[PDB]
C-alpha cells in the first residue's frame, strides 16, 4: 500500500469527529496531520485536485 | 499523433491556479538561460549555462 499519493478511500478503524474553527487545535485530512488555525480562504482549488 | 518526451517545463500559475505559460528547456540557448534563473526576464550580460 502507498502513503500520501491518492485521496482517502480506505483508512481504518478511525471515526470522524466534528469541525471546529478559530482554534489552534490539531487536524487530520486524508492521513496528513498538522497544527494550525482553520479559517476562511477566498481562493478556490480545482475539482480534480 | 504525437509521442511524449521527458523534457523540462516552467509552469506559470496565475491567481486561480490555471497554467497560462510554459517555457520548454533543453532546446534553445535562450530557453536554457531562463531555466536556471527560474524567471521570464533576463537582463543583458554573460551568464553560465552548464
Amino acid at each position: 500500500f502507498e502513503l500520501l499519493h491518492a485521496p482517502a478511500t480506505v483508512c481504518g478503524p478511525k471515526k470522524s469527529t466534528n469541525l471546529v474553527k478559530n482554534k489552534c487545535v490539531n487536524f487530520n485530512f486524508n492521513g496528513l496531520t498538522g497544527t494550525g488555525v482553520l479559517t476562511e480562504s477566498n481562493k478556490k482549488f480545482l475539482p480534480f485536485q | 499523433v504525437g509521442y511524449l518526451q521527458p523534457r523540462t517545463f516552467l509552469l506559470k500559475y496565475n491567481e486561480n491556479g490555471t497554467i497560462t505559460d510554459a517555457v520548454d528547456c533543453a532546446l534553445d540557448p535562450l530557453s536554457e538561460t531562463k531555466c536556471t534563473l527560474k524567471s521570464f526576464t533576463v537582463e543583458k550580460g554573460i551568464y553560465q549555462t552548464s
